[PDB]
């Protein structure tokens, strides 16, 4: 990577004032005879004891054991940015009522307690408390800056790049301190440890979506996304901040009876501030989704496997590597379709070489039942024979510069404008260029890819936007700049629902992101490098997305730069097949890497990984249905699970899927076995391979061979299977169950499933689905209806059950309502203490039992 | 009155009660117990293609929704319906 080419806190000129503040004694006074309780906040005047600025703190209690702290001038010369369209609802409060005051101190008690807020007037502080236990507090350090709007702080320069500046310094800042929080995570996307570094001695975290050319790893350079939510985690409680800014924005981390100290700068915009309280972190995921939504429900072709590369070259192409799957009994449900399909990078066209009959082909994929993905950026080529061009100049729907002139910068199709995502005008036509009509070429099994949308500028400032570059409503880029990725994803994902009548669930891939963008799609982590080490750390970086709402996360599969060697490329095979979103990629000056193309062993050990994949659909489903309504993770960080065992709290070589599978990917070349480390008092975890039981909490050092991916059930779970892999996901979504019972040493079990037509959002308009419960205690399996709203029409019926640590029973019966009692078959070996029951039969939707005597 | 007699896998291994064949589970380690199904993950099925020259494909292109068959029988139950097209 070349660092000079984006700065560091330094450079950044709000940066340096703000961090040139140290802690100390704040000038800054809360004005008591000012306080106003309110109907749904509390209104005190704020005062700067030099300058005699004006500010007004509103602070609120609210629902689900969350604060929220907002402070603007009282007085502004003109409003300052406050972020839209990223909560999904106005939050709903509670009551705020003054319990204790001082001469200098206003005690207040959210609703009827336990959560009390103090506020101290001189100097200005902010306690929050549970009950008499503090919680957190805010400008302990004395660290808030808040710089009023006058009449490198004004005209600045960066390289060549020139910042008119045209309203001069106006940056906000303030600090958290988090008693007895030793470790601190989120605040993606960084190429760094989960487990987020204290900043003291170098640079800041920083959040501004960067399109970084071959980034590297370990440092807090900000890469394509910034979601401004930090999660603090220690044996006693869970917390979380979410710094609702779009500007860009520097996170400072400092340590020091163990507390841990955040400091939030932000070069524009109101402070805006959540508190979520936990107390557990599911907690905080629920009170965080309550905010910003949830996971958008993946269509179920979308966890499947993607295959990609930069780029394929024609429409034989496509339809020989559709053909090399099949040939090869390789399972995959997507091919994607990068730049070079296009005319000359004009999106939303087809080269009329190479892509002269879209619809054929996409009627060829979808005879096989296999989808596509195009892409499409958010520039637009400057050309005026190109539609899209010349209707968005002729509607003013392009980003402007100050003098009311198009912005024109540079990409992919040479000199390019920007359509203004942030105005509502431009979203909708964007979305309506998504019908079949006006997408001419598309059909229904077409889906879309937004890249570099950032944005990103090839001949910009740290190849993006200028600061000064004018939005709708006459904000400025710098205000707006971390949703605009998010406003182009939005807008995609409501074009694939509207072309559909609002049938079909959307599929969108999207570079940039921010707060929200979870409701709208999938994620990837960019421009990763074939190497072992970018391997490693698509753990860290796709769990640090998964504790702040993105679930729907992943790498490159093999590595977007460089040719990586066959072991390699296995292994991160592996590893994808147990990643949220699966997808192999490839630059344009790379050797084709289809799976196939490799030696024999090679091919066998990857498609076992993409077998094992295909059959845990069911589970990656459920597991996205549960993120969908809960707000809960995919891929969660083994603290997440095991919150009391601090030996858990920085491990990022291990994760688990909900939680029921542990997963550790074998990440070294030539590797003879790995440390898996099995959490858990009185908890056992069975090896998916062998069957093989052990106990927690230990580290098992286990043998492996190319072949191998390291994958543990926990005791007292059910995980569903599809056991007859097909070559697509459409093609398997009748198939009937295979249950994997795993015995807790008390001897029961529980889990769940959710099914639909997966694709529709028919299970939400007209509650056509199936949420079951499985549950097993004593000697009996039972299902139930763990939703009777949801009702369905499917073939799906239970073919098998793999009960693991049981005994051999004498007799197995069946019993479902509506059929005599049944005796069902089974083996048992006595070596692995595995029952397999043959062929239960009964329907999926149908209550059942059965018994083993 | 005289009965019938059991399946024996062409495996050795096991020998099934003949109504666990196309029973749409598998039975047998080699799959031969479902020649008709897509029960078995190691099963084939057998295209006649009476107009053309037979073939085999695998047990899990069985009723998938994809024409594998050019006389179509590989898709009799799951609302794909084949043309012969073994012309
Ligand atoms: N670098 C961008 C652009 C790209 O190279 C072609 O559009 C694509 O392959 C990458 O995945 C994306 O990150
Ligand atoms: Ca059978
Ligand atoms: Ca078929």
């Amino acid at each position: 990577v070349d660092r000079s080419n984006f700065k560091t806190c330094d450079e950044s000129s709000f940066c340096k004032r703000q961090r040139s503040i140290r802690p100390g004694l704040s000038p800054y006074r809360a004005l008591l005879d000012t306080l106003q309780l309110g109907p749904d906040a509390l209104t005190v005047h704020l005062i700067h004891e030099v300058t005699k600025v004006l500010l007004v703190l509103e602070l609120q209690g609210l629902q689900k054991d969350m604060t929220r702290i907002r402070i603007d001038e009282l007085e502004p010369r003109r409003p300052r940015y406050r972020v839209p369209d990223v909560l999904v609802a106005d939050p709903p409060t509670a009551r705020l009522s003054v319990s204790g005051r001082d001469d200098n101190s206003v005690e207040l008690t959210v609703a009827e307690g336990p959560y009390k807020i103090i506020l101290t007037a001189q100097p200005f502080r902010l306690d929050l408390l549970e009950d008499r236990s503090l919680l957190l507090s805010v400008n302990a350090r004395g660290l808030m800056a808040f710089e009023h709007q006058r009449a490198g702080a004004w005209e600045e320069t960066f390289k060549t790049h020139s910042d008119s500046k045209p309203y001069g310094p106006t940056s906000v800042g303030l600090d958290f301190s988090l008693p007895g929080m030793e470790h601190v995570y989120g605040i993606p996307e960084h190429a760094d440890s989960l487990r987020l570094k204290v900043t003291e001695g170098g640079e800041p975290y920083r959040l501004y979506n960067l399109d970084v050319f071959q980034y590297e790893l370990n440092n807090p350079m900000a890469l394509y996304g910034s979601v401004p939510v930090l999660l603090a985690h220690s044996f006693h409680r869970d917390l979380g901040i979410f710094w609702l800014n779009a500007a860009e924005t520097w996170v400072d981390i400092s340590s020091n009876t163990p507390q841990t100290d955040i400091r939030w700068m932000s070069e524009s915009g109101i402070i805006d501030v959540f508190l979520m309280l936990g107390p557990s972190v599911f907690d905080v995921f629920r009170q965080y989704a309550s905010l910003t939504g949830t996971q958008a429900l993946p269509p179920l072709f979308s966890l499947g496997y993607h295959q990609s590369r930069w780029n394929y070259r024609d429409e034989a192409d496509v339809l020989e590597v559709d053909q090399g799957f099949d040939d090869h009994n390789m399972p995959c449900d997507v091919i994607w379709l990068d730049i070079e399909h296009a005319d000359g990078k004009r999106y939303f066209t087809w080269d009329p070489t190479r892509f002269p009959q879209p619809l054929n082909m996409l009627e060829h994929l979808a005879s096989k039942r296999r989808k596509l993905v195009a892409i499409v950026d958010p520039h637009i080529k400057v050309d005026s024979g190109y539609r899209v061009h010349e209707e968005l100049r002729n509607h003013g729907l392009y980003v402007k510069t100050r003098d009311g002139s198009d912005y024109e910068g540079w990409c992919w199709p040479g000199s390019a404008s920007y359509p203004d995502f942030t105005n509502p005008r431009m979203r909708a036509w964007w979305s309506n260029m998504f019908s079949f009509d006006n997408y001419e070429g598309s059909a229904p099994n077409l889906y879309v890819w937004n890249d570099m949308n950032e944005p990103s500028v090839f001949n910009g400032p740290e190849v993006t936007m200028l600061k000064d570059a004018v939005h709708y409503g006459g904000w400025e880029h710098r205000d707006i700049h971390n949703i605009y990725g998010l406003y182009v994803h939005m807008a995609t994902a409501d074009g694939l629902i509207q072309r559909s009548g609002g049938i079909e669930r959307p599929f969108v891939l999207s570079r940039a992101f921010f707060s929200g963008s979870q409701r709208f799609g999938a994620v990837w982590t960019g421009d990763n490098t074939a190497e072992w080490d970018h391997l490693k750390i698509s753990i860290p970086m796709c769990l640090s997305l998964a504790l702040v709402g993105l679930s729907f996360c992943g790498a490159d599969v093999g590595g977007f730069f460089k040719n990586p060697e066959p072991e390699l490329l296995v292994r991160w095979y592996q590893m994808g097949a147990y990643q949220p979103f699966f997808r192999a990629h490839a630059h344009l000056d790379t050797g084709r890497r289809e799976p196939w193309l490799l030696a024999s062993q090679y091919q066998d050990a990857i498609r076992d990984a993409l077998f094992q994949r295909y059959s845990l659909l069911p589970f990656w489903y459920t597991l996205f249905y549960q993120a969908h309504k809960e707000g809960f993770p995919v891929m969660r960080p083994l603290w997440v699970q095991y919150p009391e065992d601090m030996s858990t709290f920085s491990i990022e070589d291990q994760f688990m899927l909900g939680d029921a599978l542990l997963i550790h990917p074998v990440s070294d070349a030539g590797a003879h076995g790995v440390q898996v480390y099995l959490p858990g008092q009185e908890e056992v975890w069975y090896d998916i391979q062998s069957y093989q039981k052990h106990h927690g909490p230990q580290t098992l050092y286990l043998p492996v061979t190319l072949s191998s991916i390291p994958v543990f059930q926990r005791g007292g779970t059910i995980v569903p299977r599809w056991m007859r892999v097909r070559r697509s996901s459409d093609c398997m979504k009748d198939d009937p169950i295979t249950l994997f019972v795993a015995l807790s040493p008390q001897g029961t079990a529980q889990g769940e499933l959710f099914l639909d037509d997966g694709h529709t959002f028919n299970y939400q308009t007209r509650h056509e689905f199936l949420l079951r419960r499985f549950s097993f205690s004593g000697s009996t399996l039972v299902s139930s209806s763990a939703d009777p709203k949801g009702h369905l029409e499917t073939p799906i019926w239970i073919e098998r059950v793999v009960i693991m640590g049981a005994g051999k029973p004498a007799a197995v019966v069946l019993q479902t309502k509506g059929s005599p009692e049944s005796r069902l078959s089974f083996q048992h070996d006595p070596e692995t203490s595995v029952l397999i029951l043959r062929k239960p039969g009964v329907s999926v939707a149908s209550d059942w039992s059965i018994h083993l005597r | 009155y005289e009965e019938s007699k059991p399946f024996t896998c062409l495996d050795g291994t096991a020998t099934i009660p003949f109504d666990q064949v196309n029973d749409d589970y598998c039975d047998c380690k080699d799959g031969s117990d479902e020649p008709g199904t897509a029960a078995c993950p190691n099963g084939s099925f057998h295209c006649t293609n009476t107009g053309y020259k037979p073939l085999y494909i695998l047990s899990s292109r069985v009723n998938d929704g994809v024409c594998d068959c050019c006389d179509g029988t590989d898709e009799y139950n799951s609302g794909t319906v084949c043309e012969n097209t073994c012309r």
